[PDB]
C-alpha cells in the first residue's frame, strides 16, 4: 500500500505527461467540430485614428468567407464593447476610432484560417490619424489627446473620479500624513524612479477558442484558453443573455497561460457572436505577433519609490507613487476593489512603521493588460520596488544590502504580521532563510571576491565586473477572502468536489484550471494523504463548467491556497462520514475510532478496523440507516487570508563592460511555500519562473515608438531564452507552513518570477554600483549595458 | 409583469403538477437526439 | 490546382492534395489530424512544430507540405513503440519532469530524438545547444536536459 | 503566418530552373531551404506568384576542392557545411560560422547559397564570403558569370544577381595551411542575426601578419569587406596599435541599423570589438 | 438513488440524477420538482443523467423507481438548497430564519412582505456575498435510501 | 463504388456509395443525418422513414443507389431556416407525441407526407395513415393528437377534437 499511495510530499510523476509526451493533449486548436469555421481579425495599422470607413465588400465576396463582422454588427447586441475585469470596457471591434496598433477592426469568418487570412487582406480601412499618446508621463498633460471618447464625458470610472480624460484611476493606501512626516525628518531619504518595463507573458500557445452555438438547443459551447472558465461562463451569460446552464465552457489542456489567459479577448466574443449568427462553430486562434501586441501585457509601472531611513539603516517608511500605463482600455485583471492589484505589498519583507502608496493609471495608445506574467496582482512590481529600493538605499547608506535586509526583516515571532499597507502576512522565517541562502552561496566571500575584482578593474586587469543580486521577497498569493477579493462581484473562493466510487476510486474536480502546473497530479496527492487512497486511484478534472464546481480559476498562485484547501476540506468531510460509517460497522462510538493512514481503528483494539476502501463500499452496500448512502463531498473554500510564501534569491552576474554582455555565474533560489505537496513540481515551477525572470530582467520588452508602432512584438526580438541562454538554477527551500491553510501549503508558482527579476536586476545594478551608474532601468541587455558603460567612460 | 402575483410566479415555474411541455422534444423532433448508434469516433470499428 | 503529395508519416503512407502554400505544420495538424505538433510562433523561432523529416529536425511551420512530398516524417505520435511503450525520450521527459504545459513537448522530443542520433552521448552544453531551436516557457530547460540525459542512458543501455 | 497563394515548381536541372525563372519573371522566386523566404512569405512581405524549388537539383549540393578553390554548391546546407571534415581541414572558418547561424532545425534546411543570395545583411555567410574573397557563380539565361562576393551586395535584398539567374556555387580560395581564422558574432540569443559579427582570416610569418582579410556582418545594409582594416594589419605584430588602426578603419565603414539589437553607435563599436576578438583568435590559430 | 443540484451565480441550475431516462421525461419532470422546491423556473434548470463521470451514483431507471427514489432525492437535495437559501436570506434581511416565510420563489419577512429575497437574489448572494458562516455557492446532493416502496 | 448525386434537405449531395449500402446507412453513416433511425430488420417499424420524391419511404428498405437523383427530406430538413419548428414538430411537442424520441423522426416524416396526402384527416385516417410507423412509448393516442394539431395549424382551422 505504501508504494502506491503517492500522497503529499511525494515527487509523484505527472499523470498529464502520459498524454502530453505522446501528442494526445487536447488543446483548443486541436478541436475540430463539424462545420467549424475560422475567424480572425482585420487589425488596425494605426495606433490612434478615426475609422472613416471599413470596406468589407471585397472580403465578403471572397469565396469561402461566411461573415465579416464590424462594430456595426455588434452594437445592436451591445457587444461592440465588452466589460473588463477592471470595470472598464474594451472595444471588441473598433467603432469610431482605433486606439492601439493591431486593435481589432473586423472579424472575418471563413472556411479556414488560410482563406480568413486572405480575406483580411482585402478589407480596406480608411483612417483619419489622431495624435498618438504613448508616453504615460504625458498622458495627463493639458494637450494630451482624448483617447477614450466613449467614456469622455464620464469623469468617474470604475475606481473613482478621473481628473483628466486619460486618467483611469487614482488609488491610494497607507498613512499619508504619517509617511510624509517621517520623510520630512528622516536622516536619509532614498528615492529612485524604477520602471518595470512592459513585457508580455507570451505563453507558447496563444489565445484561442472554439465557439459553438447550437441553435437548435439554444446552447453555447465554448472551448477556450481560459484560466478561469467559470468566470468566463458567467460573463458570457451576462453579456450574451444566454443563461449559464446553457453555456458550456470548456478549458481543455492549455499550453501555458502565465496570466495571458485570464480575461476575455475580442476573439472570444467575436467567435461567439459569429457562431450565434451562423449557427456553426467558429474557431479563432491568434498568431504570435497578435498575441504579443494585443493581449495582456505585463508590468509598465513607473515607480517613484522612496525609503526613509536612519543612517544606521533602520527603515522608517516607504513612500511610493506609481504611474501605471494601462494602454487604451483598462483591462487590467484584478479583484474589483484593487485597481493596482496588491501593489500595497510593496513594503516587502521588512518591518516598517508606516508607508504610503499612490497609483495613477493612465490610458495610452497601447494594448491593454498589466496584470499578467506571474505578477500575483502587481506583486512583481511591489517586490521590484522594494528590493531595488533596498539596494539603492544600501548604496546611499554605504551598507551591505544583505545586512540592511537582516536589520529590517520582519521576525518570525511577528507573524501574523500586519504590514503598513494593510496585508497581514501569515507566517515567515526570513532570517533563517536569508542565512541559509547567504551561507550556501558564500556571500561574504563573494563580496570580498567582488571587491578584489573591482580593484582589478580599476587597475586595468579585467574588463569584467561582478554583481551580486539579492532578492528577499514576500509574496501574497491565494486571492482571496470574500470580504475584499472578488472578480466582478464573485467572491474569490475556490472549490473541490470529491466522489468516491463503490470500489474505492475517486473522481474529483476543482474550480481552478491548470495550464501546466500539475494540478491533475498534485490535487490527487492531497486526497491520497487525507483518505489513504492511492493517488492513481483518483481522477482530477478541471475546466468544464458543467462539471467542475464553480471556481475562480488559476492565477495569482491561488490554486493551492484555494482549491487545494477546498480539496483537503472536502476530503475531510468524506473522512468524517467514513468515520461514522466505521462506527456503525464496528458498533462503536465515533469517538472510539482513530484514523490510521487508510483505516479507522478502534482505540485500544487496533485489530478492529475498517479501511477506507471497505468504508467506501459500505457506503453503497450497507449504508448506515442514519446516513445517506454514498461517499462524497464538496467544499467551497473562502480563504480566511492570503498565503505569503517567501524566498531568498541570490545571483552572481559577471558583465563584460565592453560589450554589455552579462553572464549569470550562479543563481540560487530558496523558496518557502509552506508544506510542499510535490517537490518535483515545485522545482519545475521555479525553474520556469526563474527563466522568465531572467528574460524580463535581461532582455524582454514590448515597446512603442512615437507613432504608436508596437516594437519588438515577435520572437524576432522578444527575448525568450533558449536552453543555451538559460542559466542553471540552484534551488533550495525552507518550510514555514501557512497556519490557516488546511494542509499548510502556500502558493508558489509566481514566486520565482516575483523574486527573480529583482534578483537579476539587482545583480546588474550591483555590478556597476562601484562605478556609480545609479539605477539602471531594465532590461539589462547588452546594448543597454554597453550604454551604461559608455556613459561611465569605460570605453575610452 | 414586473411584479407578478404569487399565482403568476408559480405558473411561470412550470413546476409540480404542470403539464410542462418536454425539453427533450426540441432535439428529438429535429433528429438531434444522440443515441448510441449516432456516435462516431475516430478509428471506430464495428 | 492543388498538388498531390505522397509521403510517409509515422511509418504509414499518406497521400493528399494540398495547396502549395499549405504549411507542413497545418497539413500535419489540420489534414492529418496529428495534433501533437504545435504552433508557437509565426517567425520560425520556437520549434514547437518540429518534426523529424528525412533524418532531419525540421520546423514544419517553415516548410510547405509540398516540399515534404516523398519525405518520411515522424511526429510525436510516432515515437511510442507499436506495443504502446514510451520511447526513452518520452519516458525521460516524464521521469525527469521535462514538461509542464506540454505544448513544447512534442517538438522538444522530436528534436531530441534527432539530437541523440546525431550524438548519442551529449554533454549538457551539447544538449542545450542541440535544442537551441526549441523554446519552452514552462520548464526553464533544466529538466529537459535531465530528460535527454536520462533517455540517452536508457538508449545506451539497450543494445 | 499565412502566405499568399502561389504555384510550386520542381525543376530537375539548373537549366530548367533558370528557364523557369526567366520565363516566369520577377513573380517567381527560387526556393532553397526556405528559411528566409518562407518566413517573409508568411508575413506577406514577399508574395511571389511562383516558387521554384531547387530541391531536385543534385548538382547544387556538394563540396569539392578544385584547383586553389573549394567550390560549394548553393544548395549545400549549413548542417552539411558543419559536417564536412574536409571543409573543416581547408576552411575551418566555415564550420565555425555556420554553427553561429540559426539553430539546428534551420541549419538542416538553410543553404549556403540561400544565405549568400538572400541579401539580408543579417545573414552571416555574406561577409564571411567577402572575407574569404569568394566568388559567386551565377548561371542565367545569358550563361554563367562570376560575381565576387565583395561586389555582390548593394543593399537590403539588393544584390548583383540578374533576372533568371541562380547562384549555383560559391568558389572560395583556400587559405594557406596554418592560416588563422575566426568568426566572432555578437547576438541577443541563439538564432538571432548579429548585433555585429566579424570574419577574419590571416596568416603570419616571423611574428608578423602577412595577409589579413576582414568581413563585417550586419553593420550596414550590406555585408562589408573591411579592406583598409585588413591592410593595416599586414606587416604588423597584430598588437594593440595595429588592432586599434584596424578597428578604426572597420568602424569607419559601418552604418548599422538602429533596432532591437541596439542603436547604430553601439553596433559600430561592436563591429570593432568583434573584429578585435576575431583577430585575436585568428592570430592564436595562425 | 440520487440527485445533485447546483445553482449558478445568475440563478440557473444544473442538476443530475442517478437514474436514466429512456423517454420517461425526466429531463422535464425532475426540473419541475426542483422548480417548485426552489422557485426557479423549470426552464432555468438543466437536468442530466447517464454520464457516470458526472451524475451522482444511482441505481438506474427501472421498477418505476425514478420518482420514488431520485425524485425523492431531487426534492431532498432541493430542500437542502432551500434551507441554505433561507439562511442566506435571514442573513441578508437581518432577521431570524423563523421570521421568514416562503412565497413561491422568495423569502419574505413575516408581516413585512416588502422585505424579501428571491431565490435568484440568494443564488447570486451565495457567490457574491456569502454569509461568513456559510460556504459560498448554492448546491446540494442527496442520496435517498427509501423507507419503503410506493404502492400506486 | 457508385457515384450518386441527389438533394437532401434542399442541398445538393454528391457521393460515392457501395450499391449494397442501405439508404438509411448512407443517410446516417455517410451524410451524418442521424435523426432517422433503425428499429427493425424486417421493414415494419418505419423509424427510418424519409420523404423521398414526394413519398414516404422506409430507407432501410432501399439502397442509396436507388435514390440517385432523388430529393429527400429527413427530419433535419423539417424545421424552418429561421428556427421555427414545423407544424408537425410543434404538434408532437404540444401534444406529447413522443417520449424516447426514437420513432419521432420517422413519424414526423411520415406525417409530413400524410398531411400532404390528406390535409384534413379523420382520426381513423390518421391511425391508418401512420400504420407503417411503430411507437413503443406513446400508445399512439398523442401522436394522433399531434398530427391533428399540425393539420389544424397548417389549415388555419381545426377539424376533429
Ligand atoms: C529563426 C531564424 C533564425 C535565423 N538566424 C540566422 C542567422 O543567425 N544567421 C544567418 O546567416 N541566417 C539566419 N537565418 C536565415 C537562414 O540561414 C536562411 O536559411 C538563409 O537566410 C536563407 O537560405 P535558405 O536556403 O533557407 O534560402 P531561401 O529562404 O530558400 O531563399 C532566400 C532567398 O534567396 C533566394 N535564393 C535561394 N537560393 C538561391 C540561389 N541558389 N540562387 C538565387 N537565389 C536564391 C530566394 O529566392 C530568396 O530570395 C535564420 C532563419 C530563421 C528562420
Ligand atoms: N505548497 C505547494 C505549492 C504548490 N505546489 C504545487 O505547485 C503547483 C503550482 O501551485 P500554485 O503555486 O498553487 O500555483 P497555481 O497552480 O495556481 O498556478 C498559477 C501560477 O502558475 C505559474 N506557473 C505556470 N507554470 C506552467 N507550466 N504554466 C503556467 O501557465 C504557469 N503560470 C504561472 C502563473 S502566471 C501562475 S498565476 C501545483 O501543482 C501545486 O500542487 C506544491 O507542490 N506545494
Ligand atoms: S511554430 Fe514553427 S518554429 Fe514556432
Ligand atoms: S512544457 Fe510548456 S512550453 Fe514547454
Ligand atoms: S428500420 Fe426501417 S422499417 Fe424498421
Ligand atoms: S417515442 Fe419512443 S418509440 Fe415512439
Amino acid at each position: 500500500r505504501a508504494e502506491k499511495l503517492q500522497g503529499m510530499g511525494c515527487k509523484r510523476k505527472r499523470v498529464e505527461d502520459i498524454r502530453f509526451t505522446q501528442g494526445k493533449g487536447n488543446y483548443v486548436d486541436d478541436v475540430k467540430l463539424p462545420g467549424m469555421l475560422f475567424g480572425d481579425f482585420v487589425r488596425s495599422s494605426h495606433a490612434h485614428a478615426r475609422i472613416k470607413s471599413i470596406d468589407t465588400s471585397k472580403a465578403k465576396a471572397l469565396p469561402g468567407v461566411f461573415a465579416v463582422l464590424t462594430a456595426a454588427d455588434l452594437k445592436p447586441l451591445n457587444l461592440h464593447y465588452m466589460p473588463t475585469l477592471a470595470g472598464d470596457v474594451q472595444a471588441v471591434l473598433a467603432d469610431e476610432k482605433v486606439l492601439f496598433q493591431n486593435q481589432e477592426v473586423a472579424f472575418v469568418v471563413a472556411k479556414d484560417r488560410y482563406v480568413a487570412a486572405d480575406a483580411i487582406e482585402l478589407v480596406e480601412v480608411d483612417y483619419e490619424p489622431l495624435p498618438v499618446l504613448v508616453d504615460p508621463f504625458k498622458a495627463m498633460e493639458p494637450d494630451a489627446p482624448l483617447l477614450r471618447e466613449d467614456i469622455k464625458d464620464k469623469m468617474t470610472g470604475a475606481h473613482g473620479a478621473r481628473k483628466h480624460h486619460n486618467h483611469i484611476f487614482r488609488w491610494e493606501i497607507g498613512d499619508k500624513e504619517g509617511t510624509d512626516a517621517t520623510f520630512a525628518k528622516a536622516e536619509v531619504v532614498s528615492k529612485d524612479m524604477f520602471t518595470y518595463h512592459r513585457v508580455h507573458p507570451s505563453p507558447l500557445e496563444t489565445c484561442q477558442c472554439v465557439a459553438s452555438m447550437d441553435k437548435i438547443k439554444g446552447e453555447l459551447t465554448l472551448w477556450g484558453t481560459f484560466q478561469a472558465p467559470h468566470v468566463i461562463r458567467t460573463v458570457v451569460s451576462l453579456i450574451s443573455g444566454l443563461p449559464e446552464h446553457k453555456i458550456h465552457v470548456i478549458a481543455p489542456d492549455i499550453g501555458g497561460g502565465f496570466g495571458n489567459k485570464v480575461g476575455a479577448y475580442s476573439g472570444y466574443v467575436c467567435a461567439v457572436v459569429a457562431s450565434i449568427v451562423l449557427g456553426v462553430p467558429v474557431k479563432w486562434v491568434e498568431d504570435r505577433m497578435e498575441n504579443l501586441s494585443t493581449t495582456s501585457f505585463a508590468r509598465d509601472y513607473h515607480m517613484t519609490t522612496e525609503l526613509a531611513a536612519t543612517k544606521d539603516g533602520k527603515i522608517l517608511a516607504m513612500r511610493c507613487h506609481v504611474l501605471a500605463d494601462h494602454g487604451a482600455f483598462d483591462a487590467c485583471a484584478d479583484p474589483s476593489k484593487w485597481p493596482a492589484g496588491f501593489m500595497n505589498i510593496c513594503t516587502g519583507s521588512y518591518d516598517m512603521p508606516v508607508a504610503h502608496l499612490a497609483v495613477d493609471g493612465v490610458y495610452t495608445n497601447k494594448a491593454s493588460g498589466g496584470v499578467a506574467y506571474r505578477c500575483s496582482f502587481r506583486v512583481t512590481e511591489a517586490v521590484y520596488a522594494i528590493e531595488r529600493a533596498i539596494e539603492t538605499l544600501a548604496q546611499r547608506l554605504e551598507m551591505d544590502s544583505a545586512d540592511l535586509r537582516i536589520k529590517n526583516f520582519i521576525q518570525p515571532e511577528q507573524f501574523p504580521y500586519m504590514a503598513p499597507l494593510g496585508w497581514e502576512y501569515d507566517s515567515g522565517n526570513y532570517p533563517l532563510a536569508m542565512k541559509k541562502a547567504m551561507d550556501t552561496v558564500g556571500y561574504h566571500q563573494l563580496r570580498a571576491e567582488q571587491k578584489a575584482k573591482q580593484e582589478a578593474f580599476k587597475r586595468g586587469e579585467t574588463r569584467e565586473i561582478m554583481g551580486i543580486g539579492i532578492s528577499f521577497f514576500t509574496e501574497i498569493v491565494g486571492a482571496g477572502p470574500s470580504k475584499n477579493c472578488d472578480i466582478l462581484g464573485v467572491s474569490m473562493f475556490d472549490s473541490a468536489e470529491i466522489r468516491i466510487h463503490p470500489t474505492g476510486s475517486v473522481i474529483a474536480r476543482m474550480g481552478t484550471k491548470s495550464q501546466g502546473q500539475g494540478h491533475e497530479t498534485t490535487y490527487a496527492q492531497i486526497i491520497a494523504t487525507e483518505l489513504g487512497i492511492p493517488a492513481d486511484d483518483i481522477m482530477i478534472e478541471e475546466g468544464n463548467t458543467d462539471t467542475a464546481p464553480y471556481g475562480l480559476g488559476t492565477y495569482g498562485s491561488r490554486s493551492t491556497p484555494t482549491a487545494g484547501a477546498a480539496t483537503a476540506v472536502a476530503a475531510r468531510k468524506i473522512k468524517a462520514k467514513a468515520q461514522m460509517i466505521a462506527a456503525h460497522m464496528l458498533e462503536v462510538h465515533e469517538g472510539d475510532l482513530e484514523w490510521d493512514v487508510d483505516r479507522f481503528r478502534v482505540k485500544g483494539l487496533p485489530e478492529k478496523f475498517k479501511t477506507m476502501k471497505e468504508l467506501a463500499w459500505a457506503s453503497y452496500n450497507s449504508p448506515p440507516p442514519n446516513l445517506e448512502p454514498g461517499l462524497e463531498a464538496v467544499n467551497y473554500y473562502d480563504p480566511p487570508n492570503m498565503t505569503y510564501p517567501f524566498g531568498a534569491y541570490f545571483c552572481i552576474m559577471d558583465i563584460d563592460v565592453d560589450t554589455g554582455v552579462a553572464k549569470t555565474r550562479r543563481f540560487y533560489a530558496l523558496d518557502d511555500c509552506g508544506t510542499r505537496i510535490n517537490p518535483m513540481i515545485i522545482e519545475g515551477q521555479v525553474h520556469g519562473g526563474l527563466t522568465e525572470a531572467f528574460a524580463v530582467a535581461m532582455g524582454q520588452e514590448i515597446r512603442y515608438d512615437e507613432q504608436g508602432n508596437v516594437l519588438g512584438a515577435s520572437f524576432m526580438d522578444f527575448f525568450l531564452p533558449t536552453a543555451v541562454e538559460t542559466p542553471k538554477w540552484e534551488t533550495d527551500y525552507t518550510v514555514t507552513p501557512s497556519p490557516h491553510h488546511p494542509i499548510g501549503a502556500k502558493g508558489v508558482g509566481e514566486s520565482p518570477h516575483v523574486g527573480g527579476v529583482p534578483c537579476f536586476s539587482n545583480a546588474v545594478n550591483d555590478a556597476y554600483a562601484f562605478l556609480n551608474a545609479g539605477h539602471i532601468q531594465m532590461p539589462h541587455d547588452a546594448w543597454r549595458l554597453w550604454k551604461v558603460g559608455e556613459q561611465l567612460g569605460l570605453h575610452v | 409583469t414586473v411584479e407578478p402575483t404569487s399565482a403568476e410566479r408559480a405558473e411561470k415555474l412550470q413546476g409540480m403538477g404542470c403539464k410542462r411541455k418536454r425539453v427533450e422534444d426540441i432535439r428529438f423532433t429535429q433528429g438531434k437526439g444522440n443515441y448510441v448508434d449516432d456516435v462516431k469516433l475516430p478509428g471506430m470499428l464495428f | 490546382a492543388k498538388a498531390h503529395i505522397e509521403l510517409t508519416i509515422n511509418g504509414h503512407p499518406v497521400e493528399a492534395l494540398v495547396e502549395p502554400r499549405t504549411l507542413l505544420i497545418h497539413f500535419i495538424r489540420e489534414q492529418q489530424n496529428l495534433t501533437g505538433a504545435h504552433i508557437g510562433c509565426d517567425t520560425s523561432h520556437c520549434g514547437a512544430c518540429t518534426v523529424d523529416l528525412d533524418g532531419m529536425s525540421v520546423k514544419s511551420c517553415t516548410m510547405f507540405a509540398v516540399q515534404a512530398n516523398g519525405a518520411s516524417i515522424t511526429t510525436i505520435e510516432g515515437m511510442a513503440a507499436p506495443d504502446g511503450t514510451l520511447s526513452a525520450l518520452q519516458e525521460g521527459f516524464r521521469m525527469m519532469h521535462g514538461l509542464q504545459c506540454g505544448y513544447c513537448t512534442p517538438g522538444m522530443i522530436m528534436r531530441s530524438h534527432r539530437l541523440l542520433q546525431e550524438n548519442p552521448s551529449p554533454t549538457e552544453a551539447e544538449i542545450r545547444f542541440g535544442i537551441g531551436g526549441n523554446l519552452c516557457r514552462c520548464t526553464g530547460y533544466q529538466n529537459i536536459v535531465k530528460a535527454i540525459q536520462y533517455a540517452a542512458a536508457k538508449i545506451n543501455g539497450v543494445p | 503566418m499565412i502566405p499568399g497563394s502561389f504555384d510550386y515548381h520542381r525543376p530537375k536541372s539548373i537549366a530548367d530552373a533558370v528557364a523557369l525563372l526567366t520565363k516566369l519573371g520577377e513573380d517567381a522566386r527560387p526556393l532553397a531551404g526556405g528559411h528566409s523566404l518562407i518566413p517573409i512569405m508568411k508575413t506577406r512581405l514577399a508574395t511571389p506568384e511562383h516558387l521554384v524549388d531547387l530541391r531536385d537539383i543534385g548538382d547544387l549540393v556538394g563540396i569539392r576542392e578544385e584547383g586553389t578553390d573549394v567550390v560549394i554548391g548553393a544548395m549545400t546546407t549549413q548542417h552539411a557545411l558543419i559536417g564536412s571534415d574536409f571543409l573543416a581541414a581547408k576552411l575551418p572558418i566555415i564550420r565555425e560560422t555556420s554553427l553561429l547561424i540559426a539553430d539546428p532545425q534551420i541549419r538542416y534546411m538553410g543553404t549556403i547559397g540561400g544565405n549568400a543570395a538572400n541579401g539580408d545583411p543579417g545573414n552571416d555567410m555574406p561577409a564571411l564570403m567577402q572575407c574569404l574573397g569568394a566568388a559567386y557563380e551565377l548561371t542565367g539565361p545569358e550563361g554563367a558569370r562570376i560575381v565576387a562576393a565583395r561586389d555582390y551586395y548593394q543593399g537590403a535584398y539588393f544584390t548583383a544577381i540578374e533576372p533568371g539567374e541562380l547562384l549555383t556555387a560559391i568558389r572560395i580560395p583556400v587559405p594557406p595551411t596554418g592560416h588563422g581564422y575566426a568568426y566572432e558574432k555578437l547576438k541577443r540569443k541563439i538564432g538571432d542575426y548579429a548585433t555585429a559579427a566579424a570574419a577574419v582570416v590571416l596568416t603570419m610569418s616571423g611574428g608578423k601578419c602577412v595577409t589579413a582579410s576582414i568581413g563585417l556582418t550586419n553593420v550596414a545594409n550590406t555585408p562589408l569587406w573591411a579592406e583598409e582594416a585588413g591592410k593595416v594589419l599586414v606587416g604588423t605584430a597584430l598588437d594593440k596599435p595595429a588592432l586599434d588602426k584596424a578597428v578604426a578603419l572597420a568602424e569607419a565603414i559601418t552604418a548599422p541599423a538602429s533596432d532591437g539589437r541596439g542603436p547604430a553607435e553601439y553596433r559600430t563599436k561592436m563591429a570593432g570589438v568583434m573584429l578585435r576578438r576575431a583577430v585575436e583568435r585568428a592570430k592564436a590559430r595562425a
